């Protein structure tokens, strides 16, 4: 409430003046214009802070804030009068005023549109499911079990080799280099993707997609830190929507190249470099805050942390977390090579994975925009609602892993979808329940040391299921052990659901 | 239906200390103002102290006055006297007493019961 | 030095009219302007009108709308306040003070250069000389401290009386209170001295009063009963 | 139009004291609110100009804050020259100018009990065909007592008259005279005639009576 809430609540008065008649009563809302005017004149603006004092560049806001406040006066001088007519003449000399002195040393005045443009549009990949058809075509001829055991385990080790030193780096860099980074990453795996012809290619391909997939909570706290506290939740709403409305449209136009348009796979990718061309300079294009979360007081946290840690119900949806992330992301890195063994059509018109990728979004948005209207309690819902949507869960792993019918792949799609919905519902309601408990930087820290449990939890069972080096099950046998570990997952939490 | 529960007292040293308490149950007292009695033998009801606010200070008499200290805790409805310098020409039973107006007139209704006090 | 000036105001009746003048010797009404500050007796400051010789913003109070009018000349280097049907809640004390224009420095400067204030006041009562009235010290019962010993003057406007003991000589324990406003529209007032009890029935005590609008100098001899 | 209010309209204080005169505003005003500081008949002067800086010719005892729309003023050593009324001006615009209540500052001294006094109407009074009774509070502080006139051992709204002094430059004391003006009913109402006053030195009221 320092300078930009006082310009807010003067915008707002100016639409009170503006589509409102009976200006007999505008008296009080031109005293309120001027009290925000003559609170917000020597308000330490930002862009003057890195300035001295006493400048010549200086005595142009001053200036312009008092011949703001002199048209105030000669706008109430008219309007006590009893001449309704000049609240016009007052919205008029306001726009020459913001057209004049006030903006210039303002900040931009479409930054909430230029977010949800940005979360929009970097989110358009729209080769992202056709990765998995792209590998294992007569373009690069690559078999079932290269990309199954040699090149997807790499991203499951390499997400947790990047975990916490990008995210380090991330927190002091003020969150504009990172995306800046992960851009010219986006540009990296699509270059390594055209232009590759061994195993290796793909290999440096996700290794630097796992930046990428780890940069998600470095864009929230982007978000977080150019926002102020008292404007976050709207805006943080709309940019989320924005994203979501992004992958989804993303999803949309690789349905529409593929399908309808009928596009080749190496036009398909070259459209998606270019939808990252335009994302990279969306990025070039961007404005880097001042604040962050831990390097812009210690020991306050660490005795809220303590004083939490024998809560057993953080501890129970922690670990539920843990478990459920883990096997989440191995079956949604695995269900493409599934979709690719079950169906090996080398038709690029009966590939319909984008359309079962859109419908996945739009399910896990209409359960997520369900999941905050479950306004239950812990006392009777905890554990039940668990026990049976990870049975539901386990059930909708086995029914995709026994699939073996070449037509039944739109039940295998349906499938996968029933299970996004199942998932997604639960992310709102866990995130509601932990992270309403302690501080935001304390919400922060908690939420990156389950996602590091998580990305542990993944590597060891990655460790065990997949390797070459280990045990080297075939890949129905693997579907089949997921379907038994989370069979196990079910039994478990229905006998410690009592 | 309020009553005025004091404490302290007692043969204390002389010239030494002594803290005094008035507690009132029933009522509270940050919108209220507290006073202090005495009344030696021979003698009957002089003033010590009043205690207007929380935000106004204290006012004495004129043989207490400089040598004893009105506090207040209006969260625990207690409001102590802390005393100090007692000479042997102050031997008496001190009071404690209300007022029932909040322009503090001085509508004193509810009063003490009585404190032992003997210098020496 | 600069300074403000009041005129014009006495005593009038209600219905009637009355005008003002606020002469700004020094600096001109034209760079700073002019304003009217009420205050009623006992009560606190409150704020009338105004007036702004550079374009014309005559403004009034809630109270005062639709009932006064303001003119400033700005060659005279005057303002006046004309008034008409006043009432009883006008007799109060009026002020005119500086206020400088915006923007800068004089207008962040507040009421800085005041007047001396008039006084003007609303009664239907006209002038009559107190009826100076004794204060027997009744020493009858409750003797051996001090007794008091008064006058009581009553029924009398306008408000200035001066009551002095023996002609200004008893002056150790005097207390002249002010001239409370009786109910029927006059003034009353108390004055009592504090004399000893070893001298209430030797020494003789009078009591002088002066009204100086109404020419009387009444002086009473003070008795027990 | 705006309120400006101001709590602590009673205060007291001795020479080399720290006090604190708040005033809340009702909406949100800037930075522009002033302090004057009036005497008992004389006109007021400037003394906080712009809610924290100082007016060009006051000593510099004096100073001011600025909490939201709670604007407070400070007296780091209490003058004796100091002691009057010090009242809140919020300036906005020329049409919305509204004061504050003002807090009349006092001296610390010592309770007293006050002298109550009663004094029989005269025998010029019966007459005229108006008996006036006086009830005399001399050498009492504070100022706030409350006179009670009991006719027939009740309560008598309406007919009374008080007028409370200012203070005194010797000992900082306060004096008070009631006046209880009535008709010629003086002697067919009750005989009894006496005023009842309390007060925090007293502890029972102390009430003084004639007859005949
Ligand atoms: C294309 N496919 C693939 C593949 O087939 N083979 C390899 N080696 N690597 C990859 N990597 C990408 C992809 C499968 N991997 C992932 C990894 C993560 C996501 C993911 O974050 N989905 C989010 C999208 C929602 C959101 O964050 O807004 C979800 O909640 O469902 C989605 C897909």
């Amino acid at each position: 409430a320092d300078l930009e809430d006082n310009w807010e609540t003067l915008n707002d008065n100016l639409k009170v003046i503006e589509k409102a008649d009976n200006a007999a009563q505008v008296k009080d809302a031109l005293t309120k214009m001027r009290a925000a005017a003559l609170d917000a004149q020597k308000a330490t603006p930002p862009k003057l802070e890195d300035k001295s004092p006493d400048s010549p560049e200086m005595k142009d806001f001053r200036h312009g804030f008092d011949i703001l406040v002199g048209q105030i006066d000669d706008a109430l001088k008219l309007a006590n009068e009893g001449k309704v007519k000049e609240a016009q003449a007052a919205a008029e000399q306001l726009k020459t005023t913001r057209n004049a002195y006030i903006q210039k040393y303002l900040s931009w005045r479409h930054l909430v549109c230029y977010l949800c443009f940005y979360g929009f549009m970097a989110q358009i990949r729209p080769g992202e499911s056709f990765i998995t058809p792209y590998l294992l075509g007569p373009d690069k001829n690559f078999t079932r079990e290269q990309v199954t055991n040699e090149i997807t385990p790499v991203l499951s080790y390499s997400y947790l080799a990047v975990l916490v030193p990008v995210f380090l780096l991330t927190d002091y860099l003020r969150y504009t280099p990172v995306l800046l980074l992960q851009g010219l990453s986006f540009v990296s795996v699509w270059l390594l993707l055209l232009l590759g012809h061994s195993v290796a290619h793909m290999q440096l391909m996700e290794l630097f997609y796992s930046v990428t997939m780890a940069a998600r909570i470095a864009y929230s706290s982007y978000i977080f830190s150019l926002v102020r506290p008292a404007r976050y939740q709207r805006v943080a709403g709309y940019s989320r929507a924005a994203v979501l409305l992004g992958v989804f449209t993303s999803s949309v136009l690789g349905q529409l190249l593929v399908t309808v348009g009928r596009v080749s796979f190496s036009t398909l990718n070259y459209i998606s470099l270019a939808f990252l061309t335009f994302s990279v300079v969306l990025a070039l294009f961007l404005k880097r805050p001042k604040r962050s979360l831990f390097f812009n007081v210690l020991a306050r946290m660490l005795r809220e942390l303590g004083d939490s840690l024998r809560r057993p119900q953080l501890r129970l949806w922690s670990l539920w977390w843990v478990f459920n992330s883990a096997g989440y992301y191995l079956v949604v890195y695995y269900v493409h090579i599934l979709w690719n063994e079950v169906d090996p059509t080398t038709n690029s018109a009966r590939v319909y994975n984008g359309a079962a990728d859109a419908a996945s979004t739009l399910l896990g948005a209409i359960t997520s925009f369900a999941a905050g209207f479950v306004k239950i309690r812990w006392a009777r819902w905890s554990k039940l609602l668990i026990a049976g949507v990870t049975a539901t869960q386990a059930g909708l792993v086995f029914l995709l892993a026994h699939t073996r019918h070449p037509s039944s792949i739109w039940l295998c799609y349906a499938a996968f979808v029933l299970f996004r919905g199942s998932y997604q519902f639960l992310v709102p309601i866990a995130t509601f329940q932990i992270a309403s408990s302690l501080s935001k930087e304390l919400c922060a820290l908690v939420f990156g040391v389950n996602t590091f449990f998580a990305t542990i939890v993944k590597t060891i069972i990655t460790f065990i299921v997949s390797d070459v080096r280990g045990l080297g099950l075939p890949v129905r046998k693997q579907f089949q052990l997921y379907s038994v570990y989370f069979l196990i997952l079910s039994i478990i939490y229905f006998l410690g659901a009592m | 239906q309020v009553q005025l529960q004091e404490s302290g007292g007692g043969l204390v040293q002389p010239g030494g200390s002594l803290r005094l308490s008035c507690a009132a149950s029933g009522r509270t007292i940050s919108r209220y103002a507290m006073s202090w009695f005495r009344q030696a033998p021979g003698k009957e009801r002089e003033f010590v102290a009043v205690a207007r606010r929380s935000g106004d200070g204290a006012f004495y008499a004129d043989s207490v006055q400089g040598r004893f200290t009105v506090s207040r805790d209006d969260a625990k409805n207690t409001v102590y006297l802390q005393m100090n310098s007692l000479k042997p020409e102050d031997t008496a039973v001190y009071y404690c007493a209300i007022d029932s107006d909040t322009f503090y007139s001085g509508s004193y209704d509810y009063w003490g019961q009585g404190t032992q006090v003997t210098v020496s | 030095e600069v300074q403000l000036v009041e005129s014009g105001g006495g005593l009038v009746q209600p219905g009637g009219s009355l005008r003002l003048s606020c002469a700004a010797s020094g600096f001109n009404v034209v760079d700073f302007s002019l304003h009217w500050v009420r205050q009623a007796p006992g009560k606190g400051l409150e704020w009338v009108a105004y007036i702004s010789s550079s374009s014309g913003s005559t403004s009034y109070a809630d109270s005062v709308k639709g009932r006064f009018t303001i003119s400033a000349d700005t060659s005279k280097n005057t303002a006046y306040l004309q008034m008409n049907s006043l009432r009883a809640e006008d007799t109060a004390v009026y002020y005119c003070a500086r206020w400088g224009y915006w923007p800068g420095e004089p207008w962040w400067k507040a009421f800085d250069y005041w007047g001396q204030g008039t006084l003007v006041t609303v009664s239907s009562a006209s002038t009559k000389g107190p009826s100076v009235f004794p204060l027997a010290p009744s020493s009858k019962s409750t003797s051996g401290g001090t007794a008091a010993l008064g006058c009581l003057v009553k029924d009398y406007f306008p408000e200035p009386v001066t009551v002095s003991w023996n002609s200004g000589a008893l002056t150790s324990g005097v207390h002249t209170f002010p001239a409370v406003l009786q109910s029927s529209g006059l003034y009353s007032l108390s004055s009592v001295v504090t004399v000893p009890s070893s001298s209430l029935g030797t020494q003789t005590y009078i009591c002088n009063v002066n009204h100086k609008p109404s020419n009387t100098k009444v002086d009473k001899k003070v008795e027990p009963k | 139009d705006i309120q400006m209010t101001q709590s602590p309209s009673s205060l007291s204080a001795s020479v080399g004291d720290r006090v604190t005169i708040t005033c809340r505003a009702s909406q949100s005003v800037s930075s522009a609110v002033a302090w004057y500081q009036q005497k008992p008949g004389k006109a007021p002067k400037l003394l906080i100009y712009s809610a924290s800086s100082l007016y060009s010719g006051v000593p510099s005892r004096f100073s001011g804050s600025r909490s939201g729309t709670d604007f407070t003023l400070t007296i780091s050593s209490l003058q004796p020259e100091d002691f009057a009324t010090y009242y809140c001006q919020q300036y906005l615009y020329y049409s919305l100018v509204t004061f504050g209540q003002g807090t009349k500052v006092e001296i610390k001294r010592t309770v007293a009990a006050p002298s109550v006094f009663i004094f029989p109407p005269s025998d010029s009074q019966l007459k005229s065909g108006t008996a006036s009774v006086v009830c005399l509070l001399n050498n009492f502080y504070p100022r706030e007592a409350k006179v009670q006139w009991k006719v027939d051992n009740a309560l008598q709204s309406g007919n009374s008259q008080e007028s409370v002094t200012e203070q005194d430059s010797k000992d900082s004391t306060y004096s008070l005279s009631s006046t209880l003006t009535l008709s010629k009913a003086d002697y067919e109402k009750h005989k009894v005639y006496a005023c009842e006053v309390t007060h925090q030195g007293l502890s029972s009221p102390v009430t003084k009576s004639f007859n005949r």
